[PDB]
């Protein structure tokens, strides 16, 4: 399919490109149309979903590339996050 | 050119791009695709503002400055429960823990 | 010194332009392969610098040592000035890993005598003290450079 649901913790349930997706090599591996994730909250997998489209958009980009941000408060989580997804 | 969009209602949150010149409805076909709707049952708003099928993304203030893949800008969308459009409704994201002491 | 800059003594004026959110630290790599920081660059900022054909150039992030790019490339090489043109080293941020994003945020953050302290997995604790290093990359530059030598390529 187009696209693939990811749903956090909480219930959250977000549609991306399932090339997008892809940029984590364990929702690469996971895949084999929907993933859940029981550890991931939504306030971190929006974030994870966010950085798939920087990613896809700048990785190949011979242009200046923007500043990833990522607020004190989310750190933690999204490296805990992004160290299990592979991202 | 691209607009980075977080289409979103109730838990549902779709993560997409367009092009600035493309329209409302076009977005509206996009999420047929995905969440199997007709254009003519879903209403995209932007901050309780309902938008017209016949406008650009970038007419409705979907910017490149404004629809970054970092900080992607949110649409709204209603779905058609009966001869009524459901109200707007998007569940917030969860809230994170108390910044670590050693921050 | 495998990886060390030529001494031509032909000069090469070149352009500095930061194009990154940080402050850049320009190193020039000297004739015996040591690391030689430049006056930093300020976010946004660019300089007409004057070098010579044949020297090596790295950027890192002047505060935390965090690789940058400099033309998509690791290292910048000044070349023949074709007819008085000033060569452009534009130095941009790479497309990090969001792994390697959190860990630039986090040491931002926390005092080195802290990691400890932080509530995660042992892994993480190794990979936030195993800090971007000049010299560690300039080892593995070196190494790449020795392995093209030794292979036909």
């Amino acid at each position: 399919m187009m696209y693939v649901k990811l749903i956090s913790s909480d219930g959250h349930e977000f549609i991306v490109k399932r090339e997008h997706a892809l940029t984590s090599g364990t929702i690469k591996a996971m895949l084999s149309n929907e993933v859940n994730f029981r550890e991931i909250p939504s306030h971190v997998l929006s974030k994870v979903c966010m950085y798939f489209t920087y990613k896809v958009r700048y990785t190949n980009s011979s242009t200046e590339i923007p500043e990833f941000p990522i607020a004190p408060e989310i750190a933690l989580e999204l490296l805990m996050a992004a160290n299990f997804l592979d991202c | 050119m691209d607009v980075f969009l977080m289409i979103r209602r109730h838990k549902t949150t779709i993560f997409t791009d367009a092009k600035e010149s493309s329209t409302v409805f076009e977005l509206k076909r996009i999420v047929e695709g995905i969440l199997k709707r007709p254009p003519d049952e879903q209403r995209l708003y932007k901050d309780d503002q309902l938008l017209d099928d016949g406008k650009t993304l970038g007419e409705c203030g979907f910017t490149s400055q404004t629809a970054r893949p970092q900080a992607p800008a949110t649409v709204g969308l209603a779905f058609r429960a009966d001869d009524t459009f459901e109200a707007l409704c998007i569940e917030p994201f969860s809230s994170p823990p108390e910044l670590p002491d050693v921050m | 010194p495998v990886l060390r800059s030529v001494n031509s003594r032909e000069p090469s004026q070149v352009i500095f332009c930061n194009r990154s959110p940080r402050v850049v630290l320009p190193v020039w790599l000297n004739f015996d392969g040591e690391p030689q920081p430049y006056p930093t660059l300020p976010p946004g900022t660019g300089r007409r610098i004057h070098s010579y054909r044949g020297h090596l150039w790295l950027f890192r992030d002047a505060g935390t040592h965090d690789g940058l790019l400099v033309n998509q490339t690791e290292l910048f090489v000044p070349s023949l000035n074709v007819d008085g043109q000033p060569i452009f080293a534009n130095i941009t941020l790479p497309v990090y890993t969001l792994k390697e994003r959190c860990l630039q945020v986090v040491r931002s953050l926390v005092k080195p005598e802290n990691y400890r302290r932080l509530d995660i997995v042992r892994s993480l604790y190794e990979d936030l003290e195993d800090h971007p290093n000049v010299q560690k990359d300039l080892e593995r530059l070196t190494q790449e450079r020795i392995a093209h030598q030794r292979m036909g390529d």
